[PDB]
C-alpha cells in the first residue's frame, strides 16, 4: 500500500502488479512466472468423436 | 541488456485416439470357413468349421 517514491521522474521507475486470485492458460505470448507454478487441469468441451456424415 | 528464454516441445496430438495408422507385421494364420449341408431328405443346417 501506498509508498510514496522519492524520486522525480515517472519515465525512471517501472511498476507491475502481482494478482494471484484467478489463474490463466499458459499461452506462448505471455511471460512465465516466478517459481513453480502448478499444473492444474481444465477439460477441452469439445473434443473429437467418430460421427456419421 | 535482456533475455527470452522461449522454449518448444512436440507432443502427441488429441485426434491421435480417434484416426491413426496402425502399423502391423503379418505371418501365416488359420483358415476358417462356413458350410451349407443338406443330404437327402433333410433341410439346410449350417456351422463354422
Amino acid at each position: 500500500s501506498d509508498h510514496t517514491t522519492t524520486c522525480t521522474d515517472v519515465k525512471q521507475c517501472r511498476a507491475y502488479l502481482i494478482d494471484n486470485k484467478k489463474w490463466v492458460y499458459n499461452s506462448g505470448r505471455l511471460p512465465r512466472g516466478e517459481g513453480d507454478t502448478f499444473k492444474g487441469k481444465l477439460h477441452v468441451p469439445f473434443v473429437p468423436v467418430k460421427a456419421k456424415c | 541488456e535482456n533475455t527470452q528464454m522461449s522454449e518448444a516441445y512436440v507432443e502427441r496430438s488429441e485426434e491421435c485416439s480417434i484416426d491413426h495408422a496402425k502399423a502391423y507385421k503379418v505371418h501365416t494364420g488359420t483358415v476358417q470357413a462356413m458350410v451349407n449341408i443338406t443330404y437327402g431328405s433333410v433341410s439346410w443346417r449350417s456351422a463354422d468349421v
